[PDB]
């Protein structure tokens, strides 16, 4: 019955993700109807809404929970299959970790050192062959004694587990992404019982959520590198005004309110570098209008120099390049997007010989790529390769399984078709 | 069998002459598994590959067409469990491999899922570029591809 | 039916302006740009409304005393308590004011929440009137392109 | 402008080699021939 309910949750992860969401918009929804008089919720002629948000808190930590085990059930078993499959190619190819050792840089590696000594070291790469292959092509180099040293193979309790492989997947789960944002998701939904705004953190999750929200916020991540260093220009630009108008013009920054109110200036550095980066850069005209003109002053074409400056070079050219970046980013996505639909049309996957040679035939190049070099049909010949016993394959299928188990790929074909070497026509 | 069942002796009257597993005058759910399911399935299958390995291998050819047309049928019946791929032989010749397709599998191809990593994978793979790469990551994605139709096929 | 009620108020047949959208060849290429990415449009806006909610929620939980709108001293204390006044408030100005919500609320000159409060209009205007907008026109600029 | 130039850049050095131009389309015969023709044959890095 476990299996069977842990199979439910697994199978149902975007709908219930979905319902989430749902859960959090209402709970908002009826957040938003909040008031103080302390933070009593007032109701439009009704007495119903005392119960439905603590129902609806409690719906949404129970979904949560089960998003998170679903997650855990079903996505979990990817992260483990990649990590199994790199670290037993890096041993079987480079052996790394027995002639390299890498230093204390590279801490994927050294978490992936306490999986060599697990009992069921390939989980789920279903190659359980590599500990012989390694130690038959390095027996005869590194001994026989070490690498079977560093290998290390030698209903009502079940405490018959290995206990260090548990230890390294719950590590390497931890550091995923996914899993630390669900864990987020988790902590935030517990903490909305203690107080009831922090269900508000939740509506983040639309981000990630609709497909065509993401590529509306990929426009501001492509180029998010640069941001923050025009954001920093910005802020050493202002730095620098800020240092010519102490130095020069400090007896302008006076706030005096009609006359007879004592005199508040900006003296220190600090008070004037908060009041340039708070006022001037969002006034929407620099620094000059919250200033009083110099009418009638010595300094007065100093003064207009700088305004007309500051404006210049921060309201005008700093936003436009900040514009001008998201404006990059969304024009670089439609041209990968074109180069990536056009390399498509134009020329096959597999040996890309292209569709000029193709056109001869009528409807030739379709044809080519629907029956002759088909992505289906070599995943599904590799599928059907990987689950046959080794007794039964043919004289191709060993050929083909010797190279890919020497991975070498020389079997893939590069400019040389069916049609190409094979004509229809002898010759 | 009044769809697409002739009545003749040779095709109505033959299930009827087969169905003498039970003396109760009735059908039973072993008659229908007994035969026509574990036969009939891989042999009629190899017949397929070697008419259709005929085919391509002898094109034009004046009786080898009236044999494929004729067996129209089969043919018709396995195209969907018939893998035509193209792979550089011993011999350094193309050399065509025919395999068999399971249907679990090619359900699961067609989920969204599947089609959405594909595109991203060719998305990714143009974008970056490559050609000694270019296989490996192909190589990756169909491995990573085949344990996730796998893991969804225990539901 | 336009035409129709025109005679009941004479006023009704201003609606009849709108048939130069698909009756002029030149003007339809104008108004596609807009309707070209006009699913995104939508999107963004959304967004920006959640945005705008989210900042809502921060000022309500924690500088709900700054957004009193007193004038000239001796007048009745006129504030925003409640949630759905100081969303309206926040929706109504401050993505409108041309600099974000601190133009419309007294400046923190001495508060022990000042520090708070200036990183708060800071983030709020970057956030809202820069890149939010400048998101709207790259989605015209993008389907003129 | 400054995108295009990078994208015109690498086109053209990814679509004919350095030296003599030929193209990668008659190189296409052999087996991965462009890249073991720039590595080995035409090689900056050689001729200096
Ligand atoms: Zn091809
Ligand atoms: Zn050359």
């Amino acid at each position: 019955y476990q299996q069977k309910l842990l199979n439910y949750f697994a199978r149902n992860f975007y709908n219930m993700r979905m319902l989430a969401l749902f859960v959090a918009f209402a709970i908002n929804f009826i957040l938003l109807f909040y008031k103080v008089s302390v933070h009593y919720v007032l109701e439009e002629s009704s007495g119903y809404m005392e119960p439905t948000l603590r129902i609806l808190a409690i719906l949404h930590t129970i979904i949560s929970f089960f998003c998170i085990i679903g997650y855990y059930c079903l996505k979990v078993p990817l992260v483990i299959f990649k990590r199994e499959k790199e670290v037993a190619r890096k041993l079987e190819f480079d052996g790394l970790y027995i002639t390299e050792q890498p230093s204390e840089d590279d801490i994927k590696g050294q978490w992936d050192r306490l999986v060599i000594n697990t009992q069921s070291f390939p989980n789920n790469y279903w190659d359980k062959f590599v500990k012989r292959k390694v130690m038959d092509k390095y027996g005869e180099f590194y001994g026989r004694d070490r690498i079977s040293e560093l290998l290390g193979m030698d209903s009502a309790v079940l405490n018959s587990i290995d206990v260090k492989y548990q230890m390294w997947k719950l590590g390497v789960v931890f550091t995923d992404n996914s899993f630390l944002y669900l864990a987020w998701y988790m902590t935030m939904s517990v903490l909305g019982h203690y107080n009831n705004f922090f269900f508000a953190a939740h509506l983040l999750d639309i981000a990630m959520g609709f497909k065509t929200l993401r590529t509306i916020l990929s426009s501001v991540t492509h180029n998010g590198k640069q941001l923050v260093l025009t954001v920093g220009l910005l802020a050493v630009v202002v730095y620098l005004y800020t240092v010519v108008a102490f130095n020069f013009f400090r007896k302008f920054y006076n706030k005096s309110e009609d006359g007879d109110t004592p005199d508040m200036k900006c003296d220190d550095m600090l008070t004037c570098y908060m009041f340039h980066m708070y006022v001037g850069v969002r006034a929407g005209g620099g620094i000059g209008d919250e200033i009083e003109d110099p009418a009638g002053d010595e300094y007065e074409i100093y003064r207009i120099i700088f305004d007309i400056t500051f404006f210049f070079f921060v309201i005008v050219i700093l936003l436009a390049i900040i514009q001008g970046l998201i404006i990059d980013a969304f024009g670089e996505l439609r041209d990968q997007q074109e180069q990536v639909k056009e390399d498509m049309e134009t020329k096959c996957f597999i040996c890309g010989i292209g569709n000029d040679y193709f056109d001869t035939v009528p409807h030739g190049f379709e044809t080519h790529t629907l029956q002759e070099h088909n992505l289906a049909n070599y995943l599904f010949f590799l599928m059907y390769l990987i689950n046959k016993d080794e007794t039964e394959h043919t004289g191709q299928e060993s050929y083909v399984w010797k190279m890919y188990q020497e991975r070498c790929w020389e079997f893939f074909p590069a400019g040389d078709c069916f049609r190409k070497q094979y004509e229809d026509q002898l010759n | 069998m009044e769809s697409h069942k002739h009545y003749t002796q040779s095709e109505t009257e033959f299930l009827l002459s087969c169905a003498e597993t039970d003396e109760n005058e009735t059908l039973d759910y072993e008659e229908f598994v007994k035969r026509f399911h574990e036969p009939a399935k891989d042999i009629g299958f190899n017949v397929a590959v070697l008419l259709t390995n005929l085919s391509e291998h002898m094109p034009n050819d004046t009786r080898l067409q009236t044999f494929l047309e004729l067996a129209e049928s089969v043919l018709n019946y396995f195209q969907p469990f018939l893998g035509r791929i193209e792979i550089m032989g011993s011999a350094k010749r193309i050399e065509r491999v025919y395999f068999e397709i399971s249907e679990s599998s090619r359900t699961q191809w067609e989920k969204p899922q599947v089609k959405e990593s594909k595109r991203q994978f060719i998305f990714d793979v143009v974008n970056e570029g490559g050609e000694k790469e270019k296989m490996e990551l192909f190589v990756n994605f169909c491995e990573d591809t085949i344990f996730e139709m796998q893991l969804a096929a225990q539901i």
